């Protein structure tokens, strides 16, 4: 399985 | 662009142990992590236009670390990090490091700042440093292993300014680190 997590500011 | 980023977690790490790195200023910022597991990510703002970033892989395998300035990747981003499975016998959390050369500052013009590293309660692993100043100039730190699992190491600032030292045992950033001076 491929997963994509991410955060921004 | 205004954004620099380096450190252990863009190369390597271990499962269920935070892959860490630094991001510096020089708009608003962002990161994302394609990988074999749901990674969890956080940028802890240090205050100083730099922030400790750590993500948490739960799978051995390779993860792609995109740092993103605006609308688009950082210079070398994505970075590509191979995460190793946690050896049964490696305890980075249990490494300690310390001494004059890891403070606030006091670290003067051209002059050596000492510091040691006690890896003895820390199991088996490769030691690796990552040091750049406040301009992404690399910092040379001769590290002399004493034998017993401790390490004499020092460097020479030139500045009434800040130098950043990241410390990795078995490719995993160490407690109290990255040290800022």
């Amino acid at each position: 399985p491929t997963f994509r997590s991410s955060l921004f500011l | 662009q205004k954004v620099r980023a380096w450190g252990p977690g863009l190369e390597t790490g271990q499962v269920g142990k935070s892959a860490d790195f630094v991001v510096e200023a020089i708009g608003t910022l962002g990161f994302s992590i394609e990988g074999p597991s749901q990674a969890k990510i956080e940028c802890d703002d240090k205050g100083d236009g730099s922030c400790d970033v750590r993500y948490w892989p739960t799978e051995p395998g390779e993860y792609a670390v995109h740092v993103i300035c605006d609308d688009e990747d950082i210079r070398d981003s994505p970075f590509i990090a191979h995460i190793l499975p946690a050896p049964p016998d490696c305890f980075p959390d249990k490494v300690k490091a310390f001494g004059p050369g890891l403070e606030p500052t006091g670290c003067i013009v051209d002059k050596p700042a000492e510091f040691t590293i006690d890896a003895r309660a820390a199991g088996k692993g490769d030691l690796k440093l990552y040091a750049q100043d406040a301009d992404g100039c690399p910092i040379d730190i001769k590290v002399i292993p004493n034998g017993d699992g401790t390490f004499r190491c020092s460097y020479v600032p030139t500045k009434p300014i800040k130098h950043t030292i990241i410390i990795s045992w078995g490719g995993v950033n160490v407690p109290k680190s990255p040290f800022r001076v």
